[PDB]
C-alpha cells in the first residue's frame, strides 16, 4: 500500500502515547552513570 | 532515589566545612604567638 502524511502523523501519535520518558530519565540518573565528565 | 540524587551538593559543602575549620586552627596558633609578643612588649616597656 502507501502511507500519506495525515495517516502518518496519526501513526506517530499512536506510537507516542505509549512510550514513557520519565523512567528513562530516572535511568540516566542512577548511581551507575551519574558523574560523567 | 531522592537521597541518591543529592550527594554531590552535600559532599562539596562538607568539604568547605573542613577547609574553614583548618584555617580556624591556623589562626588559633597565630593568636597565641601574638599574645606572647604582647607580653614581651609589656616587659620591655617596663624596662624603659
Amino acid at each position: 500500500f502507501r502511507l500519506y502524511w495525515d495517516d502518518l502523523k496519526r501513526k506517530l501519535s499512536e506510537k507516542l502515547d505509549s512510550t514513557d520518558f520519565t523512567s528513562t530519565i530516572k535511568l540516566l540518573n542512577e548511581n551507575s552513570y551519574v558523574p560523567r565528565e | 532515589d531522592s537521597i541518591s540524587y543529592s550527594n554531590f551538593s552535600v559532599a562539596e559543602n562538607f568539604q568547605k566545612m573542613k577547609d574553614y575549620y583548618k584555617e580556624i586552627e591556623k589562626l588559633k596558633i597565630k593568636i597565641l604567638q601574638l599574645i606572647e609578643a604582647i607580653k614581651k612588649y609589656q616587659q620591655h616597656v617596663e624596662e624603659l
